[PDB]
C-alpha cells in the first residue's frame, strides 16, 4: 500500500513509526464478533470437535453446514441461561464442576452436583453461593450469621 | 539396592551417545539436518537465536525431554525386575514398593536405575544470559548433562552439578506449599451456610 | 551543518528552529545568531523504518528458520515406566517432575496415563 | 578485641567467642544482612510498575544505585517516555521528582545544545532509531525552556523550584542551591571535582536506554544474584 | 592415609588454651562480614566512615532579626541577621566503660 | 534512639533512606544450640518488599547461586526462598581498593581516554571502574584487556592492583545482555576463591564475572580452550551446615533442606559459659558425643566444641507394630541408663 | 614499511584541540596562548576573542602521563613526519550573550 | 560432660579405660590404631566409648565461681 | 586576560616550515604519547595495515590504526596568534598513533590436568 | 462456577462438534473462516519516509506474499483494501489530531511538584513484619 500524508507548517516533528504499530494491532479485518481464535484440537473420545476461544452462540448457529448446532457445549453458563433456557444452564454446571475434578482424577458423585446445581438454579436465574446469593432466603439468623 | 555390573554396559554406549542425543534433539528443533557436530558456527547461532525467546526454547525442552525420557525407558524397561541382586520374595525394597505399603517404581528407579530428567515446572533447567547453566559448562550447550539429564542414581552418588539441579526441583517444588494455605477455607464455609 | 532532521548553528551550538515555522527564508539561533538569512537547507527529508519484529504472528512463525512452534505430532514423549494401568491397560505411562508439599511427604513426582487420557498422582 | 582464648577464659567467655553481635537489654541481638542491587552499575529493568504513574509512561527503564563512599545509598531512576522526552527520577527525602534530562545536561558542565547533541551523537547515524529518537527529546526542550539557554541560567530555575523542599538557607543565590542538587542527588559515586565526568554517565544511561526500547539490549533480571550485593 | 581423627588434641586445648593463636581459623574468618564491617567505620582513610559521614553533612545555618544598623544603605533595610553555622566534624566512640 | 533501633528493628528515620522497608532489620540471635547461632552470621534475607509477590521469580533457586548461595541451606514455609544463606568460602569485601593506579594501566592498554574520544553505542566496548566511563576500545581489544589484567593481577606486579576486583568483561552477544568490561573493587561485594589454570594460583571471583566464565569442577573434566578456572574442592558451594551432612549427595535433596531446618532446632550445646550468662531459656545436652560419621571440615569449625548429639546403635528393623509414619522405638535400658538427658 | 623522522620539538607555538563539527567562526581575529610554568606538562590556554563572541578554555589535568598529540609534516623528496606537539585542549564555546544571571531573590 | 559409667546399648561398666592414650603416644609412643588395640580393648558396640567421648567437663571447669582468678 | 599570576606570554617562536602548494605538503595526523623516550628511536616500523607490531625496551609495541575533529593553529612572525593554516579550517589525513599493548604469555594446558 | 456469579469469565470456551460428511482441511478451512484477523498478522514491514516542502509524510507497506496471507487467513488481496480503505485510516487520522492536542495544550508539566512516592503500593506500602520469617515447624 502507499499512501501520502500531508500536515501542516505550525506542526512539529513527531514521531510517525510508533502509531503505525499501534493501529495496525488494533484494526480486525474479519472478526466475528466476541471470538477470537478457533482451533482444532486432538480428537476426543472419537468426537470431532472444535475449541472457540470466545462465547457467541448466535453466530455459529449461522454456520450450520460445517457445524452440528445440536450439540455446542461451553463454559459460560450465564450465557447458556441467556440463550438456551435455564435447564440447559443446570447440565452445564455439572459438567463445569466434573471437568474440574476429573482433571486430578477426583470422581465425586454426581449426586453431590446435581444437589448443588438445583440450589444455584432454584430461581430460574444463576443464583451463586455469596452475600448477593443470600439475599433471598428466610430464616434471618443464617443471613446475620454469614457476615 | 545393588544390580549387576551389565546394566551400566546396558546404558553407557547410548549413555556416551546420550550427548548425542540431546544433539539430536537441538538438530531437529533448529530444523538443520545430517548430524551437524555442535561447534558449528551456524548452528549456535540458531541457538542463540532461540535463547532470548520464551516460547521458542520452550518448544527446545519439550523436543528434548521427549527424547531423553526414552532412554530412561531403555534402562527401567531392563533392569529393574531383573537386574537387581537379590530376586522379589527376598527383595525387601520392592516388597513395599509393588504391594502398596510405602513408594512405587519412581522411588525404585531412582535408587537403582537412574534419576532422569530434572524438568523445572515442566520446561527444563532455566538458563544463565550468557547460555551456560552452571559455569562448569561450555555455553549454548547441547548436552543432556547441561539439559539437566542425570545420568547417576542415588546408590552411587550424583555429580556436583547435576546434584545442583537436583536442588532446583526442590527449591521451586516447596514453595506451592506456602502459596495454598487458605485457598478452599472460606470456599467450604461458603457452601455449609447455604446448603446449611 | 545538518545531520538527519535537525537545523544547527556554526556560532551558537544549537538545534536551529524547524524550517517549516520559521518566516521567508530565514532561520536563527537563540544563543548566538546563526547566519541563515537565506535558509540555504530549505529542503529536507529523513527516511525512517519501523521495526519488523514488533508485528508477531503465525505466518512470521513460517517465516523463520527454526522450530517456532510445534506440529500436530511433534511431542511424541518416550517416558515409559512398566507399571499396570487399571481404566486402559497401557503399560507405558510418563512421569512430571515436582515435589508438592513440604518436607514431611514422600516424593511428588507425578505419573500420567498414556492411552486413554487418565491422570495419576505419586502421592508416596 | 586482640584477646586470647586463654585470657577469654580469664575474664569468662567462651574460648571460640563469636562476637559480632549486639547484647541489648541482655538480649543479644544483631543486624540482618540484605540483599539490595549492586551498587554503581546501570542496570535495564523493564518493569509494568511503571504504567501505574500515569499515561505515556512506558514499561522500561534504567535504574542505578549510586552509593556514596560513606555507604549512603541513593536510586536515580531513568524512565522512557513515548512523547520522546525521558524523564530524570530521584528521591530527596520521601517524595518522588521528575525533570527533563537535557536539564541536567546542561547543568553538568557547561554545553552548549550542539555539545550535548553531538555528545550524545558519537557514532551510528544512519541508524534511524537514535537519530529521530534523540530529536523529540531536544526538539521539546526548546520548545518548554526556551529562556534557560546556559548552564548559569538553567541553574537560576532547577534550584528556584527546588529551592524550599530542601530547606536551603537564604543565604544561597539560586543556581548554588542547583549546584548542591547537583552534588548531592544525581550520581554520586563522585559528587564534586567530577561534573564532567558525572554527564559521561548520563551519556551512558540514554545510550543504553535506546538501545533497551529497540530490544538490542536484553533486560538484565535483578534477582539472578548478579546485580545484587 | 587418606585422613585423621583426633582425640588428643582436643585434651590438649581444653585443659590448655592457646596463649597466641585463635584456634581453629575458619571459624573467625566465618563471621568477618560482621566483624570487620563495624571495624570500618573507624579504621579507614580520611578518619574512617563516621569521620567521612559527617563532612557530608555540614552546613545547618539559620540568620538572625536585627538589622545591622549601619547607615541607611543598601545592606541595612534589605538585612535579616549575621551568618551562625552549626557543624560536627569528628565524631568517635570511645570504649565500654563504668562509672558511677 | 539507637539502642532503639537494635531493639525493636525499626528504622525509624525523619528524612528516609533509600530503601523501601522500615521493619525487620534486626533479630534475636538465639542460642538454642551452636549450628542455629553460627547460621545468624551467615544468614542473609533477599528483602522485606517482595514477600508480597507471590511471582515466584524472586524466590526461585538461580544458577548464578553457583558457590555464593548454598542450594540447599534454607528453610521450609513462609520464607522458603527469601532466606537463603551464603557459602563456605563467600568472603565479603568490606574496605574499599585503590583506583589510583589501574586506569594508568588500561590507557597502557589499548584504551583510548574517555573525554578525547567522542564515541558510544553498544558496538564498542564501555570501560568502567565503579561507575566511571573512562574509555572505548573494540570487542576483540577487551576480549583480550580481560585475560591481559588477569596475568597482571595475581602474578606480583604492583600492589595497586587488589586481587578482590573481580572483572567482568560482557562479551558482546546478540540481543543480549549490554556489552562492556565493568571493573568493581569497592565495598559489599560478594567473593569466592578460585583456582586460576595458567600460572597457577588462588583467585578471586564475583558474581558478574562467574556468568561469562567456565570454571570446571575436578580436574578430570578440565577440558581444552574452554576452561580457565578450577575449584579447589566442589564443596566450596555448600554453607557450613549443610556441609555437615554424612554423605550429603546420596539422600533425596528435600531431606537436605529438611535437614539443616531440623538441625538448629536440637538441643545441643549452647555454650559452656552457661554459669556466667543468663538467658530466657538453654537447652544444654548432657552427654555430648562426637560423630563417627562426620565431614572433613567439622574439625577445622572445631564443632568438637560443641557436640550435638550422640551415637546410638541403630537396627533398621520392623519388629514391635509401634513404629510407622516416623515413629521410632526407644530402648528403654538406654534410657534408664542415661541416653539423650537434657535439661 | 618505514618512514623517518625530522626532529623533537616541544616549544609553545601552535595548540591542537578538539571541538564540535560544524564550527565556522569568524577568523578575523588572532588567540591568545598563556603558560603557567612549573617544570612538567603545563596548563594551556583558549583564548578567543572577536568582536561578537568572548570565550576561554583549559588543557585537561588528568592523563596527561600518556598522551602528547602532534602536528607533523611531509615532504615527496625526504619523506619523513616531524613534530609540533600539543596537549589537548578539550573546551567549549560561547558568546558574550551568555552572560544574564538573574535575580536570585525575592525580596 | 564426664565419662558415662555403663554402656548404653551392652551394659559393660566403660568409667575405666579413659586415660591411656597420651602414655600410649608418649610412653608408649606408637601410632593410633597400635594404641587402639592391647589394654583391653575389644567390642565396637562399645569400642565408640573411646573415640566417641568428648569429656566438656575440662572446658567448664575453668569457669570456676569460686576461687580468685 | 591571565587572572592568576605566573601566565607568561609567549614572545620568541621556533619556525614553521608549511608551504601547503597550489610540490605537495601534507600536514598529517601522526599521534605520538609520552611514556616512551621521544628522542630515544629512529628505527620505526608502520604501514597502512596492522603491520606494525614493535617492540623497542622490552614492550609490546604496536600502532593503532583507525581513520573514523581538531585545529592547527599557526604562528605568522613572532607572536603565536593560533592562526589556522587552511585553503578556505583544516583537515586530517592519516593516523600514525604510536600505541603500547600488553600480551600474556602462552597459556599451560598441559600442567595441570591429573589423570 | 460455585461463587461469585460469572457473567464474565476471564476465560471461557465453546465446543462446536463439526458433521460427519466435513474432512479435515473443509474443518481447518473452517477455523479459518471464523477466527480473528489482525491485520498485525498480514505485514512485513512499514516503510516511512519523511520530508517537508509543508510537512509530508510517505506511507508504505509492506505485505507477506499473496500465496501465505490467503492460505493462512482465508483473506483475498481486496479484503485487505477494503479494511485500509475503511478501518485502518480513520483510526490513523484520529491519532494524528488526538497527538497533536498533547502539542498544543501544555509543552511541559512543572518541575517542582512531589508526585507520591515511587516504590510505595497504595495499600499500606508494606506486606508484614511480624510473622512470615517461621519455619515450617513453627
Amino acid at each position: 500500500c502507499e499512501f501520502k500524508l500531508e500536515l501542516a507548517a505550525d506542526t512539529e516533528k513527531l514521531l510517525m513509526v510508533n502509531i503505525v504499530e499501534e493501529i495496525c494491532r488494533k484494526s480486525i479485518i474479519r472478526q466475528i464478533p466476541h471470538i477470537d481464535r478457533c482451533v482444532h484440537p486432538e480428537p476426543e473420545n472419537g468426537k470431532r470437535v472444535l475449541v472457540t476461544e470466545g462465547v457467541n452462540f448466535q453466530a455459529m448457529w449461522d454456520q450450520e453446514a460445517f457445524i452440528d448446532v445440536d450439540g455446542i457445549t461451553s463454559n459460560d453458563v450465564a450465557a447458556v441461561l441467556k440463550t438456551y433456557g435455564v435447564e440447559a444452564a443446570r447440565n452445564t454446571i455439572v459438567n463445569e464442576i466434573n471437568n474440574v475434578f476429573s482433571r486430578y482424577a477426583i470422581s465425586v458423585s454426581f449426586r453431590h452436583l446435581d444437589l448443588i446445581a438445583d440450589m444455584m438454579t432454584r430461581q430460574g436465574t444463576y443464583l451463586a453461593f455469596n452475600r448477593q446469593g443470600m439475599e433471598t432466603s428466610t430464616s434471618s439468623f443464617m443471613k446475620m450469621s454469614y457476615e | 539396592l545393588r544390580l549387576t555390573a551389565e546394566g551400566n554396559k546396558w546404558r553407557t554406549d547410548i549413555l556416551k551417545t546420550s550427548v548425542d542425543t540431546g544433539r539430536e534433539a537441538a538438530a531437529e528443533v533448529t530444523n538443520l539436518d545430517k548430524d551437524t557436530p555442535a561447534d558449528d558456527p551456524e548452528l549456535l547461532k540458531r541457538l542463540q537465536e532461540i535463547l532470548r525467546d520464551n516460547n521458542k526454547s520452550g518448544i527446545l525442552d519439550a523436543v528434548t525431554s521427549s527424547k531423553v525420557n526414552a532412554i530412561t525407558s531403555q534402562v527401567v524397561s531392563k533392569c529393574v525386575p531383573d537386574g537387581t541382586m537379590k530376586k522379589f520374595p527376598c527383595n525387601s525394597m520392592q516388597a513395599m514398593a509393588l504391594s502398596g505399603a510405602k513408594g512405587s517404581n519412581v522411588n525404585v528407579s531412582q535408587i537403582m536405575c537412574l534419576l532422569g530428567q530434572q524438568a523445572l515446572e515442566g520446561r527444563r533447567v532455566p538458563v544463565m544470559v550468557s547460555g551456560k547453566t552452571l559455569p562448569s559448562f561450555k555455553p549454548y550447550e547441547t548436552d543432556a548433562m547441561a539439559g539437566g539429564y542425570v545420568k547417576g542414581r542415588f546408590y552411587s552418588g550424583i555429580k556436583p552439578q547435576e546434584y545442583y539441579f537436583h536442588c532446583m526441583a526442590g527449591r521451586e517444588g516447596l514453595i506451592d506449599t506456602a502459596v495454598k494455605t487458605s485457598r478452599s477455607g472460606y470456599l467450604q464455609r461458603c457452601l455449609t451456610k447455604q446448603l446449611e | 551543518s545538518v545531520v538527519g532532521s535537525l537545523i544547527f548553528c556554526l556560532d551558537c551550538g544549537d538545534l536551529l528552529e524547524n524550517p517549516n515555522a520559521v518566516l521567508g527564508s530565514n532561520v536563527e539561533c537563540s544563543q548566538c545568531k546563526a547566519i541563515y538569512p537565506k535558509s540555504q537547507f530549505s529542503n529536507l527529508k529523513v527516511v525512517t523504518t519501523t521495526a519488523d519484529d514488533a508485528f508477531p504472528s503465525s505466518l512470521r512463525a513460517k517465516k523463520s528458520v527454526v522450530k517456532t512452534s510445534l506440529k500436530k505430532n511433534e511431542l511424541k514423549d518416550g517416558a515409559t515406566i512398566k507399571e499396570k494401568c487399571p481404566q486402559c491397560g497401557n503399560e507405558e505411562m510418563n512421569y512430571h517432575t515436582l515435589q508438592l508439599r513440604s518436607a514431611d511427604e514422600g516424593a511428588t513426582v507425578f505419573y500420567t496415563c498414556t492411552s486413554c487420557g487418565y491422570k495419576f498422582r505419586t502421592n508416596n | 578485641n586482640k584477646m586470647s582464648p586463654y585470657e577469654l577464659v580469664q575474664h569468662k567467655e567462651e574460648s571460640d567467642e563469636i562476637g559480632g553481635y549486639f547484647i541489648v537489654n541482655g538480649i543479644e541481638k544483631l543486624i540482618r544482612m540484605l540483599i539490595v542491587q549492586r551498587r554503581n552499575h546501570p542496570m535495564a529493568i523493564i518493569r509494568p510498575s511503571f504504567a501505574n504513574r500515569g499515561a505515556s509512561y512506558s514499561h522500561y527503564g534504567i535504574q542505578i544505585r549510586s552509593v556514596r563512599p560513606d555507604q549512603t545509598s541513593q536510586t536515580n531512576v531513568l524512565h522512557y517516555l513515548n512523547d520522546g522526552q525521558v524523564t530524570f527520577r530521584f528521591s530527596w527525602r520521601k517524595n518522588e521528582y521528575l525533570v527533563p534530562v537535557v536539564m541536567i545536561l546542561k547543568a553538568l558542565c557547561h554545553t552548549s545544545d550542539r555539545e550535548i547533541f553531538d555528545g550524545i551523537i558519537g557514532n551510528d547515524v544512519k541508524d534511524s532509531f537514535l537519530t529521530d529518537r534523540l530529536e523529540l527529546l531536544l526538539r521539546g526542550f526548546k520548545k518548554r525552556y526556551p529562556h534557560l539557554q546556559n548552564r548559569t541560567q538553567v541553574l537560576q530555575y532547577l534550584g528556584d523550584k527546588f529551592r524550599v523542599v530542601f530547606q536551603a538557607s537564604p543565604d544561597q543565590s539560586d543556581l548554588e542551591v542547583g549546584q548542591e542538587v547537583l552534588d548531592r542527588i544525581v550520581l554520586v559515586h563522585l559528587g564534586k571535582d567530577g561534573s564532567q565526568d558525572k554527564f559521561r554517565m548520563l551519556l551512558f544511561m540514554i545510550r543504553k536506554l535506546y538501545s533497551l526500547v529497540a530490544g538490542e539490549c536484553s533486560p538484565d533480571n535483578p534477582d539472578a544474584t548478579q546485580h545484587q550485593e | 592415609r587418606t585422613a585423621d581423627f583426633r582425640t588428643l588434641e582436643r585434651e590438649s586445648r581444653f585443659i590448655n588454651p592457646p596463649k597466641d593463636k585463635s584456634a581453629f581459623p575458619l571459624l573467625q574468618e566465618a563471621v568477618q562480614p560482621h566483624i570487620g564491617s563495624f571495624n570500618a567505620l573507624t579504621e579507614g582513610p580520611d578518619g574512617g566512615l563516621l569521620n567521612l559521614g559527617v563532612k557530608d553533612i555540614g552546613e545547618k545555618v539559620i540568620f538572625d532579626g536585627k538589622p545591622l544598623n549601619s547607615e541607611d544603605e543598601i545592606s541595612n533595610s534589605g538585612y535579616l541577621g549575621n551568618k551562625l553555622s552549626v557543624s560536627v566534624e569528628q565524631v568517635s566512640i570511645a570504649k565500654p566503660m563504668s562509672n558511677d | 534512639k539507637m539502642q532503639y533501633f537494635l531493639s525493636t528493628g525499626n528504622l525509624v528515620s525523619q528524612s528516609g533512606l533509600d530503601l523501601q522497608q522500615v521493619s525487620g532489620y534486626t533479630v534475636v540471635a538465639e542460642k538454642i544450640n551452636f549450628y542455629r547461632f553460627i547460621s545468624h552470621f551467615r544468614m542473609v534475607h533477599r528483602g522485606s518488599f517482595f514477600a508480597q509477590l507471590k511471582t515466584t521469580t524472586v524466590r526461585k533457586l538461580l544458577p548464578e547461586s553457583w558457590g555464593f548461595l548454598c542450594p540447599v541451606h534454607t528453610p521450609d514455609g513462609s520464607p522458603c526462598g527469601l532466606l537463603n544463606h551464603f557459602a563456605h568460602k563467600c568472603r565479603i569485601s568490606t574496605q574499599q581498593s585503590d583506583v589510583s593506579r589501574i586506569p594508568s594501566i588500561l590507557y597502557s592498554l589499548g584504551v583510548a581516554p574517555a573525554s578525547h574520544t567522542f564515541a558510544a553505542g553498544p558496538s564498542l566496548c564501555c570501560v568502567q571502574i565503579d561507575g566511571k566511563i573512562i574509555g572505548w576500545v573494540s570487542h576483540e581489544q577487551g576480549k583480550i584487556i580481560a585475560d591481559t589484567l588477569r596475568y597482571w593481577k595475581v602474578e606480583g606486579k604492583t600492589p595497586g592492583l587488589p586481587i578482590d576486583l573481580e572483572i567482568g568483561y560482557v562479551p558482546p552477544s546478540t540481543r543480549g545482555q549490554y556489552p562492556g568490561l565493568y571493573l568493581f573493587g569497592g565495598h559489599s561485594r560478594m567473593l569466592r576463591p578460585v583456582r586460576y589454570l595458567p600460572l597457577d594460583k588462588e583467585d578471586i571471583v564475583g558474581p558478574f564475572e562467574q556468568v561469562y566464565m567456565n570454571i570446571a569442577v575436578t580436574p578430570q573434566e578440565i577440558q581444552n580452550n574452554v576452561h580457565t578456572h578450577v575449584e579447589f574442592t566442589p564443596t566450596n558451594i555448600l554453607s557450613i551446615l549443610a556441609n555437615l551432612t554424612p554423605f550429603s549427595d546420596f539422600n533425596q535433596s528435600p531431606r537436605n533442606m529438611y535437614q539443616c531446618q531440623m538441625g538448629k532446632q536440637t538441643m545441643g550445646t549452647p555454650g559452656v559459659a552457661l554459669c556466667h550468662r543468663s538467658d530466657n531459656k538453654l537447652y544444654r545436652l548432657q552427654t555430648g558425643q562426637t560423630p563417627i560419621v562426620k565431614a572433613n571440615l567439622y574439625d577445622d569449625y572445631g564443632m568438637d566444641n560443641f557436640p550435638n548429639g550422640f551415637n546410638a546403635v541403630v537396627a533398621v528393623i520392623s519388629y514391635t507394630g509401634y513404629d510407622m509414619d516416623d515413629a521410632m522405638i526407644i530402648n528403654k535400658s538406654a534410657d534408664e541408663r542415661g541416653f539423650g538427658y537434657g535439661t | 614499511s618505514e618512514i623517518e623522522i625530522e626532529s623533537v620539538q616541544d616549544q609553545p607555538s601552535v595548540a591542537v584541540g578538539s571541538f564540535f563539527k560544524g564550527f565556522r567562526a569568524p577568523s578575523d581575529t588572532t588567540f591568545d596562548l598563556y603558560k603557567k610554568k612549573k617544570s612538567e606538562k603545563d596548563e594551556f590556554v583558549l583564548h578567543g576573542e572577536n568582536e561578537r563572541l568572548e570565550y576561554e578554555g583549559y588543557t585537561d589535568s588528568s592523563s596527561q602521563a600518556s598522551n602528547q598529540y602532534v602536528v607533523g609534516l611531509f615532504n615527496p623528496e625526504k619523506k619523513s613526519i616531524q613534530l609540533y606537539k600539543a596537549p589537548v585542549l578539550v573546551s567549549k564555546v560561547v558568546s558574550k550573550s551568555s552572560k544574564n544571571l538573574r535575580g536570585p531573590k525575592i525580596k | 560432660m564426664i565419662v558415662p559409667v555403663r554402656c548404653f546399648s551392652c551394659g559393660k561398666v566403660v568409667g575405666d579405660k579413659w586415660e591411656s592414650y597420651l602414655n600410649l603416644l608418649q610412653e608408649d609412643e606408637l601410632d593410633e590404631g597400635t594404641a587402639l588395640s592391647r589394654l583391653g580393648l575389644k567390642r565396637y558396640c562399645c569400642r565408640r566409648m573411646i573415640l566417641t567421648h568428648v569429656d566438656l567437663i575440662e572446658k567448664f571447669l575453668r569457669y570456676n565461681p569460686l576461687e580468685k582468678r | 586576560f591571565s587572572i592568576p599570576d605566573g601566565f607568561k606570554k609567549c614572545k620568541h617562536l621556533k619556525n614553521f616550515p608549511l608551504n601547503g602548494d597550489n610540490k605537495q605538503q601534507q600536514v598529517w595526523l601522526i599521534k605520538f604519547p609520552s611514556n616512551v623516550d621521544i628522542s630515544k628511536l629512529k628505527s620505526l616500523p608502520v604501514d597502512f595495515e596492522s603491520s606494525t607490531t614493535m617492540t623497542i625496551d622490552k614492550h609490546d609495541y604496536k600502532i593503532m590504526d583507525d581513520t573514523d575533529n581538531m585545529t592547527l593553529l599557526v604562528p605568522s612572525e613572532s607572536k603565536e596568534s593560533l592562526k589556522i593554516a587552511s585553503t578556505a579550517p583544516l583537515q586530517f589525513d592519516k593516523v600514525f598513533s604510536v600505541s603500547e599493548t600488553a600480551k600474556i604469555p602462552a597459556i599451560d594446558y598441559s600442567k595441570v590436568r591429573v589423570p | 462456577i460455585v461463587m461469585t456469579a460469572s457473567a464474565a469469565i476471564k476465560t471461557p470456551q465453546m465446543t462446536l462438534p463439526i458433521w460427519n460428511d466435513v474432512s479435515d482441511e473443509q474443518a481447518d478451512t473452517f477455523c479459518k473462516s471464523i477466527s480473528k484477523v489482525l491485520l498485525s498478522e498480514v505485514i512485513d514491514k512499514v516503510i516511512v519516509t519523511e520530508t517537508t516542502g509543508a510537512r509530508s509524510y510517505v506511507i508504505h507497506m509492506r505485505f507477506f506474499d499473496n500465496n501465505e496471507y490467503s492460505e493462512e487467513y482465508d483473506v483475498s488481496k481486496e479484503e485487505l483494501q477494503n479494511v485500509i480503505s475503511n478501518q485502518f485510516i480513520h483510526l490513523l487520522e484520529a491519532a494524528i489530531v488526538k497527538e497533536i492536542k498533547k502539542q498544543k495544550r501544555t509543552t511541559g508539566p512543572d518541575i517542582g511538584v512531589a508526585v507520591p512516592r515511587l516504590q510505595t503500593d497504595v495499600a499500606n506500602s508494606s506486606s508484614n513484619s511480624k510473622r512470615l520469617e517461621e519455619d515450617n515447624d513453627e
